[PDB]
């Protein structure tokens, strides 16, 4: 537990020294914090926070006092706190399964995976968030990029069998015409909505495509029939049925991703943690599938020079081959390994008959009121897999970190839209902006924020990280242990964020539909 | 327990095609592979193709990729073995055997199906004598008959000890004949009572044709 | 394609021996091998899986050892009933495939066949053909030369064989040999013979007749 008034007195205690009005404030806090044992744990961290507030407060007005040391332990006791009050205050975590496939017809793959789970977690209820409003937008996005390819084709015509037109000057040329097609599309949806304000994104996008790339509608009809059936099949769950996200200050964001830049997985990122803290229960990306059962592959002792991400897509791709859960599985690295070790894995599987000896099931998990757990690779953290309760004290900092980090960007972003300029000029109108209001102390921050307009177009750009991916819930991570809100310059070690791990017994994250769909860009082509 | 029922004896001419099925009762059907496997008279066994329940996912023998399709109907759990261009190179045993992984580790096994490849058609087996004497041994010719197989037996099993019925060997005609053989010792309280009720069942033939030492 | 090669093709022992049997692998199978046995008439039956693990069912007098590309099936006290085929299957590598297998035969002692000729019936002298049968009942080993003579002269090409299975109460075997020819190329020799050379025989055995009289 932590320690008490009477004990601070005893660390901090300076003979001639005068009792300061924010030494007293500490002890006043500290005192009344042990008396809070039928308060929740929300307000017992409320009480820790302002204790380090009012300790910070102390050092900073006494900064040569010879209580600054003990205060400076005392606040290391402070975070030890929170993460005991947070590994012994657990409540039942909300048995729901939360997936995402918004902006177009979900694929066959992804309701494979799915169904694995279902298969072992026969108590959780699950959830596949589309959007009604918005099945084209993949179609769009496909159709703009890649007349916005033969475009840039048309030029250089004369210059592409040969070099001195390498994949870097093409992306480049073609992006500017991307943007100016992005933005056309862009204008006309805003002024179709104060004009008609009854109208969907589809009815917008698919009335655009039948008149700027002569596509049919009939068929766009059908493709919206044909992708609304196939996911109300498989727990759909409709966005714009989530009231809740629909009418907090997030939702622009989420339309901002999905209509304005086309990025589905930005899209993903914002509603992913609104609906776990709305709702509560474990988010999880399509690619990932359930845990295996630890007692399962513990015979066969794995390599020594071997990768951890190697190990566990061995024990997957043995697991399809022999198993057959999902066809056509990949071998690349179960046919890596020795004549010999390759029949322990086709040994033990032959002693399984049911898959409940395979897979893991999720049963009764427990977690704090305070924590999100997030999933982990041999990068860092990764919010592919979500564990939290309902309206958890860090998926509200996590959800105030986009609607914050947002705001920063688009702060900067729309002064430079507002300007019919084209896309070289927009984009140095806007790093302009950003390097005036950069101040020391969320520079790595802003310098990802230069790409923003080149997502999705462009290989190896990562500002999706910055704005609503990981990077976000590591600064929501040092807000809790830091006490304070709106962290920009990540300060956090390994082990700082491991006391929000997801157990590796939870989730099997090294799929071949998650080693294929990650990034993998050296694929200058040049097409045909 | 654990059964797996296999279709009856199949007989179609060259050219022609044939559903094998094989119905699994006892276990939970979705748990095992089927697999299936021919084996040609006096040949090894040679694995066709398997295929998994809960989904259509069928790998076959590169032999077979071409001649085999597999199926199963899950709803009653039994698994289908279509052959197309049946030649008569394609005169085997087929058995279904059951697996708990992709790879065939053949736990349990079916009766087998008899498919037989021919441009013959169904005939009845003509018998004749064997009985000379001159110990002594007299029996049977079964000569001429299609398709397998014959159940002969003497004098509906009363004195069995020194029967020897032959397998059953195939003529250019395309028919098959065999022989069944009897040993006794002549001077003894058996002078006669020697049948041979031969039975034909694909042609409905049931002769018990007696002989005995000829004439002089 | 793993090819399986079995040894020996036939073994020849007697019950309370040792049995071994081989199964080589063109290439490493790791430890993937199985083992089945077939009875005539039956359907093959599973007794060793992945080179060594044990079945359920199975008596321990059979165990199975190996690794890479040689495995040994090993059978301590030989019971009547294990006189089978036995064979090989790798599982490690597509297409999976088996071995040709390997006869467990009883061994006993020589015996000598019983020959016995037979002629033509009346009923088929005159339907068309005729047949010319010759018996050689009870006999050990399998092995057997049967020779077809008409008035000295030999025959082949008309004529096929038959060998009945091992007797469940002598360890014996069983020949038929028949002789196919027309009526008209029957009636146009005089004497048609059967010669039997066998182990169990010092020399060969003759046995014929003349057309059919007394």
């Amino acid at each position: 537990s932590l320690v008490n008034r009477k004990q601070l007195e005893k660390m901090a205690n300076v003979r001639f020294r005068v009792q300061e009005d924010e030494y007293v404030a500490i002890l006043d806090a500290l005192e009344e914090y042990h008396n809070m044992s039928e308060n929740t744990v929300v307000e017992k961290y409320l009480k820790l926070k302002d204790i380090n507030s009012l300790t910070d407060i102390y050092i900073d007005t006494y900064k040569k006092s010879g209580r600054n040391k003990a205060l400076k332990k005392f606040k290391e006791y402070l975070v030890t706190e929170v993460l005991e009050l947070k590994n012994n205050n657990l409540t039942p975590v909300e048995k729901n399964l939360h997936f995402v496939w918004i902006g177009g017809q979900i694929n066959d793959t992804a309701i494979n995976y799915i169904n694995q789970w279902k298969d072992v977690n026969s108590d959780y209820n699950v959830n596949v968030f589309y959007d009604s409003n918005a099945f084209l937008i993949n179609t769009l996005k496909k159709t703009i990029v890649e007349s916005a390819t033969n475009d840039t084709l048309e030029s250089f015509r004369e210059n592409l069998n040969d070099p001195r037109f390498d994949y870097n000057k093409f992306y480049r040329k073609r992006m500017e015409i991307i943007y100016d097609k992005q933005k056309n599309f862009i204008n006309y949806y805003k002024t179709q909505r104060e004009e008609n304000p009854d109208l969907i994104i589809d009815d917008i996008v698919k009335i655009y495509l039948s008149n700027e790339y002569s596509k049919d509608i009939d068929e766009l009809n059908s493709y919206i029939e044909e992708s609304l059936n196939k996911v109300t099949e498989n727990s759909g769950n409709d966005v714009r049925n989530f009231e809740e996200f629909k009418g907090g200050e997030s939702f622009k964001l989420y339309e901002q991703e999905l209509v304005e830049r086309w990025n589905l997985a930005a899209a993903s990122d914002i509603l992913r943690i609104s609906a776990l803290k709305e709702v509560g229960g474990v988010y999880l990306d399509v690619d990932m599938l359930p845990g295996i059962q630890p007692d399962l592959f513990e015979s066969i002792e794995k390599p020594s020079s071997v990768t951890v991400d190697f190990w566990e897509m061995v024990k997957l791709e043995a697991i399809m081959k022999y198993k057959e859960y999902i066809p056509g599985y990949t071998s690349e690295h179960f046919d890596m390994l020795d004549e010999e070790v390759q029949s322990s894995f086709e040994s033990v599987l032959a002693s399984k008959s049911d898959k409940s000896e395979i897979f893991s099931s999720l049963g009764d998990m427990e977690a704090s009121p305070l924590e999100v757990k997030i999933a982990f690779n041999s990068k860092g953290i990764i919010n592919q897999g979500l564990i939290s309760v309902k309206d958890s004290y860090c998926s509200n900092l996590i959800v105030k970190q986009i609607e914050n980090r947002y705001k920063i960007l688009n702060n900067s972003l729309n002064p430079a839209i507002s300007e019919d300029n084209d896309f070289n000029t927009t984009t140095n109108a806007f790093i302009d902006s950003i390097m005036a209001e950069a101040n020391a102390d969320n520079g790595r921050f802003m310098m990802e924020l230069g790409k923003y307009l080149r997502v999705g177009f462009f290989p190896d750009v990562k500002t999706t990280i910055n704005l609503s991916g990981p990077e976000a819930y590591a600064a929501a991570y040092q807000d809790l242990l830091m006490f304070k809100e709106g962290s920009m310059n990540i300060h956090l070690i390994e082990a700082d964020l491991r006391n929000f791990e997801i157990s590796k017994t939870n989730i099997s994250q090294s799929t071949e539909q998650e080693m294929a769909s990650l990034w993998s860009f050296d694929d200058a082509r040049a097409k045909a | 327990q654990v059964q797996l029922v296999q279709s009856g004896a199949e007989v179609k001419k060259p050219g022609a095609s044939v559903k094998v099925s094989c119905k699994a009762s006892g276990y939970p059907f979705t748990n095992y592979f089927m697999h299936w496997v021919r084996q040609a008279p006096g040949q090894r066994l040679e694995w066709i193709g398997r295929i998994n329940p809960y989904n259509g996912a069928t790998s076959y023998s590169l032999n077979f990729r071409d001649k085999a399709t597999i199926t199963l109907d899950k709803s009653a759990s039994t698994a289908y073995m279509e052959l197309s261009s049946l030649r008569s190179e394609d005169t085997a045993v087929y058995y279904c055997a059951r697996s708990t992984i992709t790879s065939p580790l053949l736990d349990f096994w079916g009766q087998g199906t008899l498919v037989t490849v021919s441009s013959a058609s169904t005939k009845g087996p003509s018998v004749f004598p064997l009985a000379p004497s001159s110990t002594a041994a007299l029996g049977c010719l079964v000569k001429d008959y299609f398709p397998e197989p014959v159940t002969v037996s003497w004098n509906s099993g009363a004195l069995t000890s020194g029967v020897h019925t032959f397998p059953a060997v195939l003529q250019s005609s395309g028919l098959y004949s065999l022989s069944s053989v009897v040993t006794v010792p002549s001077s003894s309280l058996g002078t006669q009572t020697y049948i041979c009720n031969v039975n034909h069942k694909p042609s409905n033939t049931k002769v018990d044709k007696r002989v005995e030492p000829k004439s002089c | 394609e793993i090819v399986l090669t079995q040894s020996p093709a036939t073994l020849s022992l007697s019950p309370g021996e040792r049995a071994t049997l081989s199964c080589r692998a063109s290439q490493s199978v790791g430890t993937s091998i199985h083992w089945y046995q077939q009875k005539p008439g039956q359907a093959p039956r599973l007794l060793i899986k992945f080179a060594s693990e044990s079945i359920s069912g199975i008596p321990a007098r059979f165990s199975g050892s190996g690794s890479g590309t040689d495995f040994t099936l090993t059978i301590s006290s030989l019971e009547p009933e294990d006189f089978a085929v036995y064979y090989c299957q790798q599982s490690n590598k597509w297409p999976f495939t088996f071995g040709q297998g390997t006869k467990l035969e009883i061994k006993r002692t020589v015996a000598a066949p019983s020959v016995f000729i037979f002629p033509p019936s009346d009923e088929q002298l005159k339907s068309g053909t005729a047949s010319v049968v010759c018996l050689l009942n009870n006999f050990y080993p399998r092995e057997a030369k049967v020779q077809w003579k008409v008035d000295n002269a030999l025959q082949s090409g008309n004529s096929q064989e038959s060998v009945t299975e091992q007797d469940s109460k002598d360890s014996t075997y069983s020949l038929s040999s028949t002789l196919t020819l027309s009526k008209a190329d029957y009636e146009k020799h005089k004497v048609y013979a059967c010669e039997v050379t066998h182990q169990g025989l010092s020399s060969p055995v003759t046995k014929s007749f003349n057309r059919g009289e007394c």
